[PDB]
DNA sequence: TATAATGGGAGCTGTCACGGATG
DNA sequence: CATCCGTGAGTCCAGG
């Protein structure tokens, strides 16, 4: 939900996923840049870091 | 009467007591006689002696007048700045300045060694290092082991010790 | 010669000789405007050549619609006449020094009219302080120089539209009425074949159902459209009948949880479209809507409202054109084109200047004080009621403060350069309130329409996502009472050419038919040929004989603005670049001294003058006395007039407008000469840059992507340099720990520092400043909190006391330097006029002597831009033969692809122009030059030209005074017929294998320079809220990352640079402070934590009733650096 | 359609209660920071004056019910109560948007995240940065394809706690404070230490 | 503080939920004071609820030193903790 | 805070292309 | 397959 909130429709994806109780991995690209932890690409991924 | 009262109650978003807001009233009721009299907008000094003979008031009073703007509010041309995207935060802390402070510990922690631990005890005691507090000479000599409040001469044995890192300039730099 | 008319330097013209009319006021679309607001003498008399009668000034006609006021009994009666000004409160330097506006105060006569008591009190009332507009066209609010924009926007009137359908195929006809204020009113045809109405967007019902509401009967519907079939269709279809069933339907559709009485929805039919409260056509309103029906055409202006009348003869204006028919008249009016309307042709769309945008914001305030009237007539009692009792003035200045000092028209003067300023004041926007929004506006208003012409020019707008938005007046526009644009065509009676002028609207032009300014005409006034060129409706052109020509163009450069005729050879450049052409030249910055261009176009001369930052001489007489400072006039009368000249002084864009003497004292002089020019102006000519010698050349890459390459010479010679002021503030206020006091004496500082201050605290004038140094000093006491138990310590051992006062001071902003040229101090002790709180107020100006340098972006008037790129030293440049080295070397490379060899054409007349030229009369006068104006066959060193847009040189001409080039000293031609010449490398001394293109060519400094442009930022001030740092050079911020550029850095795969850049460079609290310990320790960058931003995310959702919570791995929400409690 | 909500209210023990609430958060102050500026005047942020919308009605809610008014005036105050909490919490929503003064609508909670200028994609999705800069580019032959002319002045800012480091380093400055200055005041020896 | 949390979850905020947050239910519309300009009591910026204006500074000023750390004065009932906590202390209105 | 007074007032105008709910 | 409401419509800089 977080990267569909902050792609488009955020008012519409929010409402949904607090009525789904949708948890977030925050394994994916945009969903890490937001919280700041290492991108899991290129030298993020565990095989390199 | 509960409308006026109540619209100089609640329209306000910083509150004004009823008597100041009576008084705004008034200053805009004299401004208007005085208006159509003079041909011009009246001087501070012409409204003050009319109404409260105290021209000082006047302009604070047309301060507590002002209506305040909102930080969400933009400007015209273009619709991407806000007002609060150009306020600085006073109050975060700059980087130089508190890493300097920290620097300033370790010339401190290179006093309290030169110093002996009769010496750099009294130090920590009265200026409150660990403590955060700076207690009372009278209670700092009776709650150390030491009496005859020797701690305050172990003070004196103290601020000449002090001027040895003092003649190392190390802390000379650290003042100015 | 081209212009023989002030006193100006002669500037010979290859030309067709241009006597229709000279140049109008170009000021005048600010000027006369504002003299119709107050009703000026020069108004009215202006109003007596022009033949109106009885006119009615902006402020007579509010007090007009307004007056009387009378409550709901009509007891009382309230009412204004006769408005009048008092001389200005303070002149206009005044106003500019003391932050205050220019104004000259409002009265009117008011009189309490009562009908019981019969009694009248008659009085005069003070209305308010009135903002007036200089002699330059501009208005003055609080010391800024300020300007108001004409809005373009759309008529009001009843419009036609013809759109197809998607599925049918079939013509679908569409109707709009649009008030000045007021509900709406379309009419529509449905693929049915019935017609419908929408009122103010509501659902669609049959028209014949409000024409039984109107009262018409049944059977006069089918008398009056009884003519087709689609109403025929229509009235049958009809739901209900009955006057009683129709205003009880549309009451029903309109105004749906309301008591429907057979008195109220008869009621409000009337006063949605009848009344004078609700409903208003402007005088447009009014006047476009008979245009487009044709009825009391002839009539004057009197009904503000629309009629019954008006709404039957629309919907036959719809049937008409739906079912092909093209002609109609009105029963009682005469005979109407009948076609569908274009939104955008300049007959109905409206440029409202500057006195009808001042009026409708003083008509809004005027209402307000209405509804304060009528509220102060009922409360008081009847016989203690004067003027004086009922009228608040608060809201009228609140609502002529606001405008000024809000709207999106009351604009800080582009004051770059003079021209600059001046086509400020004829920019034609969109834009605005009442007007569009920049996402409204799609492609169709943007491009340019067939009735710009002569009106509105084509190639002047912005690049931005503004364009075609904005656009500037053309040159000999102007603005008819009715806010339309009208242009100067001259009469052509029977195929002769009459010097009789009349100016034409858009839609008026159209019944005619214009013949372009340039087909050849008889020395007596005939055509040559029958067939000639000639403009016709809808942007066609056809050939037409000679007997049907009704109008010819005044000139060739009749469809152009100001700073587009400035432009040389325009119609060898492509739209685009000759677009930035123009928009760059109000762009150029004034040089130390400036030179008249070499080429030009003669419109030089009068926009200098007109621009108003020149100073011309009033009256008659000669120079009785003339200083630096100013220049006295002994008119013939005997009276003096001095003109102070202003010197060294802040333009709105720090750039320096400062005017020279140009007569010598005892010269006679005439009136109307430039007697003193100012900045960019050259014998009072637009100087908008300098004559540069230049080379078309690759030269070594340093040119290459258009940067551009200067010889030192441009520096050593100050050719390229420009004045820059600056001006910095700062105020001593009464805080809760005391008050702010500005004083020399400032905690830990040494007296070297303050070395360059006076007693005061200020910095002496005449002084050298850097970034850093001191200016003002502040001094503020600061909050007596517990100071650190560690500094406390720090201030035994050295025994030095603290003191209760933090160092506040006015330090110089990085970047800027320069010598202190000026303090102005005001305090509140030597009653100088504080706002509340403040007690001393400094201002420091400082000066900035800008010599050219690297990445200052230079630019020729050819949309040629390009910054500079590499200031060889003086040897370094390729040189001519004679020793004498190029000036500018540009690229070749970057000329042919931008379709703007105008560049190159100016760079060919330029060195004809320098060198001078002789024309061969030998064996007669050659067939080339045979065209060519006497007075150019011969041409000294150095000499001053004009190439008139869509006139001027020809190719032929050119190449034709390329082979008259006179030889330098030396007696050696320079450049050969080709206009090309050889070089010598003066690095290697080996001469260039291949003729290069030389010549001199006019250049100039655009306001991009390096000194402003470049900024850096390590740490510095961070956001209030995202905590994430500030933005702009102004605030010291820092760049923006964006979503874009963090794909950039995903797409590389560079995690940490990336992560790194979005959290302990940015917005994590605790990270930026312990990276700068690292660093300045010079260990091991720490690894980032939180973003604070995100932070701010998680309570921006919870506040929202958003339950969220971050888990770790086995499933317990965890804190984020905060608890929960109740 | 109808399953798909209420399908998920029966999953988790996520009770639809909450759709309607009877008590409303209210954000952090620095969130909805308040003020003072160098013209004296306060600038505050909207969510105040919606906060201030709700209480001002919900208290006056309060005193109504306490005094037993019809249900007529009470009726048309819980009326005003919805709005006041629904402007608050997404405005413009449903009906016109509050005005505040110039006819301006006012951001709400949810106008804090939305589309462009939102807490998602204007700063989240893409950051200021420190130790950064701008200038006007310019051609330069001579480099090689891995080198840029990087401004004098522009990296003295960009290194700046790095050249202080030196400085102090290399006992031109006695500390961190000093080493500051010299680099403010441009002293000829940074020159040498930034190189 | 560590960085590596595996999940973030997101549901409707339960009415007892806004409760459990809260440090406090506003109870005036008023914002600050027009003379001490100082946070009023009980108000949309009360230091009883979202904390102190100034670090370790009491309202009433009976505390102002570092020296009181996590003490609630009696006169005014303000933990002693930086203003850094204004920016994560949540309020709530009871809507009647 | 006791003469009697009893239902509001500005609208806002020149997009554009699409999906989902309704026809 | 065609209507009514709600949601989208490049980036960075600059300034007032
Ligand atoms: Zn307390």
């Amino acid at each position: 939900w977080l990267s569909a909130a902050s792609f488009q429709e955020t008012t519409r994806v929010l409402t949904d996923a607090a009525i789904n109780c949708r948890s977030d991995k925050l394994n994916g690209l945009k969903e890490n840049v937001i919280i700041g932890k290492l991108i899991p690409a290129g030298t993020g991924i565990n095989r390199y870091r | 009467q509960a409308i006026t009262r109540a619209m100089a109650d609640q329209a306000r978003t910083i509150r004004i007591p009823v008597h100041m807001v009576e008084v705004i009233n008034k200053l805009g009721r004299i401004q208007r006689e005085l208006l159509q009299d003079l041909g011009r907008e009246p001087t501070p000094e012409e409204l003050a002696k009319e109404m409260d003979i105290t021209p000082e008031k006047v302009l604070e009073i047309q301060q507590y007048a002002r209506e305040p703007i909102s930080l969400d509010q933009t400007i015209g041309d273009e619709g991407d700045s806000q007002l609060g995207d150009f306020i600085e935060d006073s109050e975060a802390v700059v980087a130089v300045d508190a890493v300097s402070f920290t620097l300033l510990q370790d010339q401190l922690q290179s006093v309290l060694d030169t110093l002996s631990e009769r010496e750099a005890g009294v130090v920590r005691l009265r200026f409150g290092l660990t403590d955060g507090q700076p207690r009372t000479l009278d209670e700092i000599g009776q709650v150390y082991g030491v009496t005859r409040e020797r701690i305050r001469q172990i003070e004196s044995k103290t601020m000449s010790k002090l001027r040895h890192p003092s003649r190392s300039q190390v802390l000379r730099d650290y003042l100015d | 010669s081209n212009n023989s008319v002030p006193g100006a330097p002669n500037r010979v013209s290859f030309a067709k000789l241009r006597e229709p009319l000279e140049v109008p006021g170009l000021l005048d679309v600010q000027t006369d405007s504002f003299e119709w607001l107050i009703g000026s003498p020069r108004w009215r008399e202006s109003a007596a050549e022009r033949g109106d009668v009885n006119p009615v000034g902006g402020l007579e006609e509010v007090l007009y619609e307004l007056s009387p006021i009378e409550d709901f009994s009509g007891s009382m009666s309230l009412s204004f006449s006769d408005p009048r000004f008092d001389d200005v409160k303070a002149p206009v330097d005044e106003c500019k020094d003391k932050d205050m506006t220019y104004a000259a105060p409002l009265f009117v006569t008011a009189e309490f009219i009562n009908n019981n008591t019969g009694e009248i009190k008659s009085q005069t009332v003070f209305m308010g302080d009135f903002p007036m507009m200089t002699e330059k066209g501009t208005f003055i609010i609080n010391g800024t120089e300020r300007v108001v924009v004409s809005q373009l926007v759309r008529s009001p009137g009843v419009y036609f539209d013809e759109t197809i359908d998607k599925s049918t195929d079939k013509t679908l006809h569409s109707v709009k009425v649009i008030p000045s204020r007021g509900a709406w009113l379309e009419f529509d045809v449905d693929k049915r074949d019935t017609v419908g109405v929408r009122i103010d967007r509501k659902r669609r019902q049959p028209v014949t159902v409000l024409l039984k509401a109107l009262g018409w009967t049944s059977e006069q519907i089918v008398e009056r459209f009884g003519f087709s079939e689609i109403m025929r269709s229509t009235l049958e279809k009809d739901n209900t009948v009955g006057t009683d069933e129709a205003l009880l339907d549309i009451y029903r559709k309109l105004r749906p949880g309301e008591p429907p009485t057979k008195e109220s929805a008869q009621t409000l039919l009337e006063n949605l479209f009848f009344k004078e409260k609700r409903y208003d056509l402007a005088r447009v309103g009014r006047y476009k809507v008979n245009k487009k029906l044709g009825l009391h055409v002839g009539e004057p202006i009197t009904s503000s409202t629309l009629t019954e009348e008006d709404v039957v003869a629309t919907i036959e204006y719809l049937v008409r054109l739906h079912e092909g028919q093209t002609t109609m008249t009105v029963p009682g009016g005469v005979e109407v084109p009948v076609e569908t309307d274009d939104i955008d042709h300049f007959g109905n769309r409206r440029l409202r200047t500057v006195g009808e945008l001042i009026q409708n914001q003083i008509r809004v305030g005027m209402s307000r004080m209405e509804r304060v009237v009528r509220e102060r007539m009922t409360t008081q009692d009847v016989e203690a009621i004067t003027p004086q009792t009922l009228i608040n003035i608060r809201p009228v200045v609140a609502a002529i403060k606001e405008f000024f000092g809000t709207s999106q028209l009351s604009q800080f003067m582009d004051q770059n350069n003079p021209l600059s300023g001046l086509t400020h004041k004829r920019r034609l926007s969109a834009l605005g309130p009442g007007g569009l929004s920049r996402e409204r506006a799609g492609l169709e208003v943007r491009d340019v329409h067939p009735s710009h012409y002569g009106r509105m020019c084509p190639i002047e707008t912005p690049e931005g996502p503004n364009i075609g938005l904005i656009g500037s007046l053309s040159v000999y526009a102007r603005v008819n009472p009715f806010g339309f644009i009208e242009t100067p065509y001259r009469k052509v009676v029977d195929g002769v050419v009459s010097d009789e002028i009349v100016y034409l609207t858009a839609d008026e032009e159209d019944r005619h038919v214009v013949a372009q300014a340039n087909s050849p005409i008889d020395a007596d006034g005939r055509f040559v040929e029958p067939r000639v060129l000639v403009r016709r409706k809808a942007g066609e052109v056809e050939y037409v004989p000679s007997s049907e020509v009704d109008y010819m163009d005044v000139s060739p450069r009749q469809m152009v603005s100001v700073a587009t005729a400035m432009i040389p050879f325009l119609e060898h450049d492509d739209a685009n670049r000759a677009l930035m052409g123009a928009n760059m030249q109000r762009q150029a910055v004034p040089l130390v001294r400036s030179e008249a261009p070499l080429v030009g176009t003669g419109m030089e001369l009068r926009a200098a003058i007109d621009a108003g930052d020149v100073v011309v001489a009033e009256e008659s007489g000669v120079i009785e006395e003339v200083s630096a400072d100013y220049i006295t006039v002994m008119h013939d009368n005997g009276t003096r007039r001095t003109y102070r000249m202003r010197k060294f002084a802040r333009s709105n864009h720090g750039t320096c407008a400062n005017q020279c003497p140009i007569v010598d004292a005892g010269d006679r002089v005439e009136a109307g000469q430039v007697i003193a020019d100012g900045p960019c102006t050259d014998d009072g000519e637009m100087a908008l840059g300098k004559n540069l010698l230049v080379a078309i050349m690759p030269w070594e890459g340093h040119n290459y992507e258009d940067a551009i390459i200067l010889s030192n010479r441009l520096v050593e010679e100050d050719v390229l340099t420009s004045i820059h002021i600056e001006e910095h503030e700062i105020d001593a206020r009464d805080t809760k720990l005391g008050a702010e006091e500005i004083t020399r004496d400032i905690p830990n500082i040494s007296d070297e520092v303050l070395a360059d201050l006076d007693e005061r605290g200020i910095v002496r004038i005449g002084a050298e400043v850097r970034d850093g140094d001191i200016l003002v000093g502040k001094v503020t006491p600061k909050g007596e909190t517990e100071l650190t138990p560690e500094e406390r310590l720090l201030r035994a051992i050295f025994g030095e006391k603290a003191r209760e006062v933090r160092d506040t001071s006015l330090k110089v902003p990085h970047g800027e330097s320069g010598k202190v040229i000026g303090i102005r101090v005001f305090s509140r002790e030597d009653e100088d006029e504080l706002p509340a709180g403040v007690n001393e107020l400094v201002r420091v100006y400082v000066a900035q002597k800008r010599k050219i340098s690297d990445g200052d972006k230079l630019a020729g008037r050819h949309g040629n831009k390009g910054v500079i790129g590499k200031i060889l030293p003086v040897e370094d440049m390729p040189f001519l033969a004679d020793g004498t080295p190029v000036d500018i070397i540009l690229n070749t490379h970057g000329v042919p692809r931008r379709m703007n060899i105008g560049q190159i054409l100016e760079t060919h007349l330029g060195w004809c122009a320098h060198s001078g030229w002789k024309v061969d009369a030998a064996k007669g006068v050659p067939d080339w030059a045979a065209r060519l104006p006497d007075e150019l066959l011969e041409a000294q060193p150095n000499a001053i030209v004009s190439t008139p847009v869509f006139d001027g040189a020809q190719e032929a001409e050119l190449q034709g005074l390329l082979s008259c080039t006179l030889p330098n000293r030396d007696g050696d031609v320079l450049v050969d017929a080709d206009g090309k010449a050889m070089l010598f490398d003066g690095r290697s001394g080996e001469p260039f294998p291949y003729p290069v293109t030389v010549g001199y060519m006019y250049i100039m400094k655009l306001h991009h320079l390096v000194d402003d442009k470049i900024h850096a930022r390590s740490t510095g001030p961070y956001s209030m809220i995202t905590q994430q740092p500030l933005g702009g050079k102004a605030q010291f911020g820092g760049q923006r990352f964006g979503e874009m550029e963090c794909w950039a850095m995903q797409a590389y795969g560079a995690a940490y640079t990336l992560q790194e850049l979005l959290t302990i460079k940015s917005d994590d609290t605790v990270g930026r402070v312990k990276v700068y310990e690292a660093i300045v320790k010079g260990e091991n960058i720490p690894e980032p934590g939180i973003p604070e931003s995100f932070k701010v995310l998680l309570k921006e959702l919870q506040s929202l009733c958003l339950n969220v919570e971050v888990l770790s791995s086995d499933g317990a929400a965890i804190e984020l650096r905060e608890g929960e409690d109740e | 359609k109808r399953l798909k909500v209420v399908a998920a209210f029966q999953q988790s023990g996520n009770s639809p209660m909450g759709m309607v609430l009877d008590a409303v958060p209210v954000i952090p102050p620095e969130l909805r920071p308040m003020v003072q500026l160098d013209g004296g005047r306060f600038a505050t942020s909207d969510l105040n004056d919606l906060y201030r919308r709700v209480i001002n009605r919900n208290n006056r809610l309060k005193r109504l019910i306490d005094l037993g008014a019809p249900e007529i005036i009470v009726n048309n105050e819980k009326r005003m109560l919805q709005e006041s909490v629904d402007a608050l919490f997404d405005n413009g929503r449903r009906g016109r948007p509050v005005t505040g003064p110039g006819n301006r609508p006012l951001k709400s909670l949810s106008d804090l995240l939305k589309g462009k200028q939102g807490r998602f994609r204007q700063n989240l999705l893409g950051k200021r940065v420190d130790y950064s800069g701008r200038s006007v580019i310019v051609v330069g032959p001579q480099l090689k394809l891995h080198q840029c002319g990087l401004p004098k002045l522009m990296a003295l800012e960009l290194f700046k706690p790095f050249v202080m480091k030196r400085l102090v380093d290399l006992n031109h400055a006695q500390n961190i404070k000093s080493a500051k200055r010299m680099v403010e005041r441009q002293r000829p020896q940074v020159w040498d230490v930034l190189e | 503080d560590v960085n590596f949390f595996d999940e973030l979850r997101i549901g409707l905020a339960t009415a007892e939920d806004i409760r459990q947050w809260s440090y406090g239910e506003v109870k005036k519309p008023e914002t600050i004071n027009y003379r001490t300009l100082k946070p009023e009591k009980d108000g949309l910026f009360c230091e009883k609820i979202f904390g102190p204006t100034r670090d370790w500074e009491c309202y009433c000023g009976k505390y102002k030193r570092v020296r009181f750390k996590g003490i609630i004065c009696e006169r005014c009932g303000v933990e002693v903790t930086r203003a850094k906590v204004r920016r994560e202390r949540m309020g709530h209105i009871e809507l009647a």
